[PDB]
């Protein structure tokens, strides 16, 4: 909320991912971090989007927030 | 205007 | 090469039917494809689907290096617009992939051949984020591309490379932790070594903390210092001879007896440099009496050929 | 190999105006424009700082900071310190608005305030007020929305609600608060402005606020930073943004840098070659960079583009919130801003102020000369790197604020203004992306720049803007800067490029645009293009016809002036150039100048009569374009004398009738566009209605020429480009079929009885043309043009010809057989067509071009080489029409009253050999002059000749079948022929194949023989047979006897 992460975006996302992969039970937290990181990053983000995906995909995880946000940075809504 | 454009003739 | 056109055309032929439709025999195809020439548009845009739908690693890893040397012949806005978009992808897989492997591949196989399109705004934002990877050695490798590439676009690198130095200058000084000052080191090495223009104004305080660090009382972290240290004499160009007196104090305490345990060698590389940098030749002799024994001592004591 | 003869081909009827239809490019809705333009009129400044008293509330710490305005309050006592500060803060606001009414209140009373804020509110009723306010001195404003001011004995702080003051204040005003607690003035502000709201049924984005903190946050109390941050930020941002620098980790990478160093840097604010100034532009340059890159557009417009002051105070406010948020303090703003510290662009400001103050030890005691920064080079370079690859609409590059920066100073505004052109030149929306940064004024102030190596980049950049966005011609007037225009056009010495953008841009600025035009005819531009009306550049001279047309158009004057200088009669030059682009031109300006005659002299009368009949004689003109705008210019002339015409119409129910059988003829053609159209006017004179008056899109079609981009390198020349590898896959196949067909040829030729197949179709076959390499044949009915193949063996497309009943479709030609073929359809009244797309299937019959030929049937010899088109028939004579330039270049008499039965020619000669109905067979070398055209006549026949070919070896023998059935080999270097034969009795068709000497003869009773030049009998195929074909390169036969039946064969 407070700082700039748009310069440590793998060493963050890369472990969100591994930890979404290697334990279900914090899914949710994991979600709710990478969900304000995104918010945070805005456009940046967008490299990431394919791999997250996917591993959503293989997770059936389903989070209301961040999948608003891919929709509006995917449309390109600013808000 | 908005910005000083200097050594037009 | 009595007719090397028929066999070119015949070998393009087997691979063509090969490709129109297991694992192993898909590697060995790749394997062949990036061997060696060929006379390869639909390919490069198929194949380009092909690993992002690839689960298996190995396919994965073979696919990236063979379009890697597909690539080599890098003016159509088509086909310019083709290889940008093949690069982008080649540049989310080297980025968003797990396996740090592949993308450790996929980051050394962007050489100096793909310069002209890396420096885009869109690929300089990439590696900026790929500067901050988990694995050190991509890390190593992303800071030396950006680098590489400080001449090309130096007002979206230079902002980015004095920040990362301010960080890595604070790691340097402030972190009390061997791997991470070793790392900082050698990820200064690096920028020195391939940003000189960046760092020439800034080689006063970067020489500063490396001797504050010299002075304090892990063998790889001195021995990146010293390396950073000798690539920062050429990098200068005689803006060190204030300094080159305390430098050659510290090199020759520590180069006398072998309690010290930075290597011999490095010392021995950086003094050279230092020699070779600054200008400094006689005097040394003069100010210090034991240099010349020490030496030709070494040729007695050293068995390393280097 | 033959892949050369491919190469060097010339592709008739593929070019801009055949492939793409002729009309206007939709101009967008350019919303670029500044709705209005706000001025702050005047300032207030109110200061609560209370000298010499600590509020209550806070109690500071034995240093605590006394830094406001840089000016400390306790070194020269409470009232001067409170009127030097209010003196001090007045200048800092003039140093960014010096026209304003400044006002300073030093601890006001609530009726004070009242009485001042009345006052500005009556100076500027309509416009941005400035109410700055400093709360230093005073408690924090309370949750109730209330302010602390003083009472008249200083003694009790005595609150002043927020909803009375902006009672007391109108809707535009602006809002600066400095205090621990503005963010409880701004939520109370929008708090009270909803309830004025909902009042209001039974003023919030007109105000603007800023504030120094959070409701929750409280202002910083570091001794080493001004008390007065929040003002010293918005005020002052060099001064703070240098203080702040020298404060962080970051002046170890310059050791030697102190804030007295600080205090002392050389240079002005105004001085850009100064260090000071060179700092003070590089920061405005990257608050806005950041402002437009991170804000939406329309928020950017209304904010950083809106007015002066407002800009400033905003930029300024980027860095405030920056410095602020190392403090935890976060700066409010009305409209909600996102945040911007993060941006990567600071890094560059930081070191761009690094580099810059590195140099300020050497600078104050040595003195040596302040080298420039290179960040605007550094931010150029990366502009052309990104121009380098930025074909693709990506994301717009960051740099366009940066360059609009660079365009004030002379340093780098030549290289400058070369990237914005080439920006520019990427396509319409990048030119809108320039005129929504504000572009647009600072090069409308370029103009006034005298330095002649401006001109190239600024007409370029003009010709951009105003190909884009018409309504720039207005201000260009206004600003007077159409004389420029007319000072580059008027310079031999300039390329011709750029002298045709400039006749471009001038004649957009006269595009029925009345000021304008009466602007330029009183700058001599008439004058300017008739000295520049026969340059050789094809484009300079049909844009100047189209400037000049313009500058005409319903405006006496200018015509007055043109004939004074007799325009017309050099513009009738133009009717004949070859381009048709500028026979048309031409017409369009003939036509503009005759329609605004207004009933002037009898002068006038003449002139007009005469330009009627200049453009008369251009009736036989290939292109349908230019006789679209003949219909135009008609229809100018009929509305000039619309009685006239009525008259000369109602008599047939002299030179109104002479136009009128020129309408006449304009209507029956065989282009259906200008056919409707000039029936449309006719029709419109008879029922006698401005509505009638029909402008065709012509001149929005050219003007999109210079839309789209032009300095790329073209498809074509790229090697890689997928059109040209396709274009080198056919070229394959020919020269692979080319290789088999001289095969097939060498092993000799066999008996050919082998049927590939046996359909029918709903007409007669007349003539059957088979397309050279694609498998494709073309057979032509009395109503229908039949497409079959003979490999595939299935019906594609079944076109209408269109022609009349009684006339009928005599030959057909495969125009650009190589590559990307056309179909020549030649009807035997003159009408001849070009078909396009006519065997695809995701495309339909398209026809590229049409016109009357002329005016047996109709006979026509192409020649795809040369590129000419010859078409012969009733006529005793033979015209030759060239593709590349629409118009007739030989008519050679033929010297015999029969009509011409067929014709041929030989390839790199001029060997023209028509047949004719006496029997007969002349032959016309074109290449001495007409009336020695006629070479050699031999008459030795009497009967209408079937096929007059020839061989297309170097030894040419024209084989002459007349209806006797009686064949004769002549030579062109012989009087007698030299082999006769006699094969059937009654003949009533015949083909010859160049290749394979193989006469096919028809019969009556359904014999098909087939025979060699010396009369060796080969095949007699048994089945009125008028139609036979042989392949170009194939042994291939289709035979087509009297009922419609077509069949294919081949040798084996």
């Amino acid at each position: 909320e407070s700082l700039d992460f748009t310069d440590y975006a793998s060493r963050i996302i890369h472990p969100i991912v591994r930890t979404l992969d290697q334990s279900p039970e914090l899914r949710s937290t994991a979600m709710d971090t990478l969900s304000s990181l995104v918010f945070q990053l805005g456009k940046k983000y967008q490299i990431f989007i394919p791999m997250v995906n996917k591993v959503l995909v293989r997770h059936r995880i389903n989070h209301q927030r961040y999948d608003v946000l891919i929709c509006r940075i995917v449309k390109g809504y600013t808000l | 205007r908005v910005f000083f454009m200097d050594d037009v003739e | 090469p009595q007719l090397k056109k028929d066999i070119q055309d015949g070998l393009l032929k087997m691979l063509s039917l090969v490709l129109m439709h297991d694992v192993g025999s898909i590697t060995l195809a790749l394997r062949t494809l990036g061997s060696f020439e060929f006379e390869l548009t639909q390919f490069v845009r198929h194949c380009a689907d092909h690993f992002l739908n690839s689960e298996h690693k190995e396919i994965r890893m073979e696919a990236a290096r063979t379009c890697s040397r597909l690539l080599t012949p890098s003016v159509s806005q088509t086909a310019v617009q083709v290889v940008a978009d093949v690069l982008s992808k080649l540049l989310v897989v080297g980025i968003t992939d797990p396996d740090p492997d592949i993308r450790y591949c996929v980051l050394a196989s962007l050489d100096e051949r793909f310069d002209a399109h890396l420096a885009q705004a869109e690929n300089l934002q990439a590696l900026f984020v790929a500067l901050n990877d988990q694995v050190f050695e991509i890390r190593e490798l992303a800071i030396c591309t950006v680098g590489r590439l400080s001449s090309m676009n130096p007002a979206f690198v230079m902002p980015f490379l004095r920040k990362m130095l301010i960080q890595i200058l604070t790691e340097l000084e402030h972190s009390g932790i061997g791997r991470i000052k070793e790392q900082s080191a050698r990820m200064l090495g690096h920028l020195v070594s391939n940003a000189p223009r960046l760092i020439r104004p800034y080689m006063e305080p970067i020489l500063k903390a490396l001797i504050l660090k010299l002075k304090d009382p892990n063998p790889g972290v001195i021995n990146n210092v010293l390396a950073t240290i000798g690539e920062l004499a050429q990098v200068s160009g005689l803006e060190m001879r204030k300094w080159v007196d305390e430098l050659f104090i510290i090199i020759m305490d520590m180069l006398q007896d072998s309690s010290l345990l930075a290597k011999r060698q490095v010392a021995l590389w950086t003094l050279g440099q230092l020699v070779a940098s600054t200008g400094y030749v006689v005097e040394p002799y003069r100010k210090y009496p034991t240099l010349l024994e020490v030496l030709l001592n070494f040729l007695k004591t050293e068995q390393n050929q280097g | 190999e033959a892949d050369l003869t491919d190469w060097n081909l010339p592709l008739a009827f593929m070019k801009k105006r055949h492939c793409e239809k002729i009309e206007g490019s939709k101009s967008l809705a350019q919303s670029w424009r500044m709705k209005d333009r706000m001025k702050t009129v005047s300032v207030a400044l109110v200061l609560c700082l209370n000298v010499g008293v600590d509020p209550p509330d806070v109690v500071k710490t034995t240093p605590c900071a006394r830094l406001e305005c840089w000016i400390d309050p306790l070194s020269m006592g409470p009232q001067k310190a409170l009127e030097t500060i209010g003196a001090n803060l007045q200048k800092q606001y003039e140093n960014w608005q010096p026209r304003a009414r400044y006002k300073q209140s030093l601890d006001p009373t609530v009726d004070e305030v009242k009485k001042l804020c009345t006052s500005l509110r009556r100076n500027a009723k309509e416009e941005r007020v400035l109410f700055h306010y400093n709360g230093h001195g005073v408690p924090r404003p309370t949750v109730n929305g209330e302010v602390w001011v003083f009472n008249k004995n200083y003694t009790q702080y005595i609150p002043l609600s927020i909803y009375d003051l902006q009672t007391w204040m109108g809707s535009p005003s602006i809002f600066v608060y400095d205090c621990s607690n503005a963010g409880l003035i701004v939520k109370s502000f929008k708090q009270f402005a909803l309830q004025r709201e909902q009042e209001l049924e039974v003023s919030m984005k007109n105000c603007i606020q800023l504030a120094a903190c959070e409701a929750t946050e409280l202002l910083p109390m570091i001794p080493d930073l001004p008390a007065d941050l929040f003002t010293s930020c918005l005020t002052t941002p060099i001064k703070i943004a240098l203080r702040w620098f020298c404060m962080q980790k970051c002046v170890s990478l310059v050791p030697g840098v102190t804030l007295d160093l600080i205090e002392k840097i050389p240079g002005r604010l105004n001085d850009r070659r100064t260090p000071l100034g060179e700092l003070n532009w590089i920061f405005t340059a990257i608050t806005d960079t950041i402002a437009w890159n991170v804000l939406p557009r329309d928020l950017f417009q209304k904010l950083f583009r809106q007015d002066l002051l407002v800009a400033s105070l905003f930029r300024n406010f980027l860095l405030a919130e920056r410095i602020m948020r190392s403090y935890n303090c976060t700066p409010v703003s009305s409209p909600r801003l996102p945040p911007t510290y993060m941006h990567a662009m600071w890094q560059a400001w930081d070191l761009a102020v690094d580099i810059c103050l590195s140099q300020l030890p050497t600078i104050i005691e040595e003195g040596t000369a302040f080298r420039h920064s290179p960040f605007f080079a550094e931010q150029l370079t990366a502009f052309q790197v990104w121009l380098t690859m930025g074909v693709e609409n990506r994301n717009p590059p960051e740099q366009l604020p940066i360059v609009l920066q660079v365009l004030l100073s002379q340093v780098h505004r030549l290289r400058a203004l070369d990237l914005l052109g080439r920006f520019l030149d990427l396509g319409p929306w990048a030119v809108s992306l320039a005129l929504s940064v504000g572009i647009f004024p600072y090069v409308l102030k370029l103009l006034q720049s005298s330095a002649r190596e401006l001109r190239p980049l600024l007409v370029f950049i003009w010709a951009k803007i105003l190909a884009v966005d018409s309504s720039c011609q207005a201000d260009l007037v206004k600003d007077n800067g159409h004389k420029y225009f007319l000072s580059v056009l008027a310079d031999p010495y300039m390329p011709a490029e750029h002298r045709t953008m400039t006749a471009f841009i001038l004649a957009v600025i006269v595009n029925s645009y009345h000021t304008g035009q009466e602007a330029c005819l009183q700058g001599n531009l008439i004058a300017i293009c008739l000295e520049q009306l026969n340059d050789p550049h094809p484009l300079l001279r049909q844009w100047v016809a189209i400037c000049l047309g313009r500058i005409w158009q319903n405006f006496d004057s200018a015509r007055w002036c043109g004939v004074r200088d007799s325009a017309h009669e050099k513009l009738y030059s133009l009717l004949s150039d070859p381009i048709p682009e500028v026979r048309c031109a031409a017409v369009f300006a003939l036509g503009t100048f005759v329609g605004n005659s207004a009933e002037r002299t009898d002068h006038s009368t003449t002139i007009d009569h005469n330009v009627a009949m200049m453009l008369a004689q251009l009736v036989s003109d290939g292109s349908p374009m230019v006789r679209k705008e003949l219909v135009v210019a008609l229809s100018h002339l009929v509305v000039q004398y619309e009685s006239n015409f009525c008259t000369v119409a109602l008599q047939f129910i002299s030179v109104y009738t002479q136009i009128w059988r020129v309408l006449l003829h304009l209507a029956a053609d065989p282009y259906p566009e200008v056919s409707d159209v000039a029936m449309k006017v006719l029709n419109s004179i008879a029922y006698k209605f401005i509505s009638a008056t029909v402008q065709t899109g012509f001149c929005d079609w050219s003007a999109r020429y210079f839309a789209q981009p032009v300095m790329k390198i073209p498809e074509e020349h790229d090697l890689e480009s997928q059109i040209r590898k396709e274009r080198e896959w056919r070229f394959l196949r020919n020269s692979r079929v080319r290789r088999q067909a001289q095969q097939v040829i060498q092993k000799g030729i066999t008996r050919l009885d082998d049927q590939i197949f046996l359909n029918r179709n709903p007409g007669v076959p007349s003539v059957v043309k088979f397309h050279p390499f694609t498998p494709c044949i073309a057979v032509a009915d009395k109503d229908s043009i039949c497409f079959w193949d003979w490999e595939k063996g299935e019906k594609l497309d079944y076109f209408h010809n269109g022609n009349p009943r009684y006339t009928r479709v005599t030959a057909m030609e495969y125009l650009n057989g190589q590559d990307c073929s056309l179909l020549l359809t030649a009807t035997d009244d003159g009408a001849i067509r070009v078909w396009k797309n006519f065997a695809d299937l995701e495309k339909n019959p398209e026809m590229v071009t049409a016109w009357q030929g002329l005016s047996a049937g109709m006979v026509v010899d192409w020649e795809q080489e040369t590129g000419l088109l010859m078409s012969s028939g009733d006529v005793r004579i033979v015209r030759i029409w060239d593709t590349d330039r629409e118009m007739k270049v030989q008519d050679i008499p033929t010297g015999a009253d029969s009509c011409v039965t067929s014709l041929s020619c030989d390839s790199h000669r001029s060997l023209i050999v028509a047949g004719l109905g006496d029997g007969s067979i002349r032959v016309y070398d074109r290449r001495m002059a007409l009336s020695e055209c006629r070479v050699m006549t031999y008459r030795e026949h009497t009967a209408w000749v079937v096929k007059a070919s020839l061989q297309k070896r170097p030894d040419g023998h024209i084989v002459s079948v007349s209806v006797n059935g009686d064949v004769r080999i002549f030579d062109p270097r012989m009087p007698e022929s030299v082999n006769v034969l006699q094969i059937v009795k009654g003949l009533t068709a015949l083909d010859i194949h160049p290749q394979a000497d193989l006469i096919a003869c028809g019969s009556v009773n359904q014999f098909t023989a087939i025979y060699n030049s010396s009369g060796e009998l080969i095949n007699n195929i048994k089945y009125a047979i008028s139609c036979l074909a042989f392949h170009p390169h194939w042994p291939h036969l289709a035979v087509g006897s009297n009922d419609y039946y077509i069949s294919v064969y081949s040798v084996e």
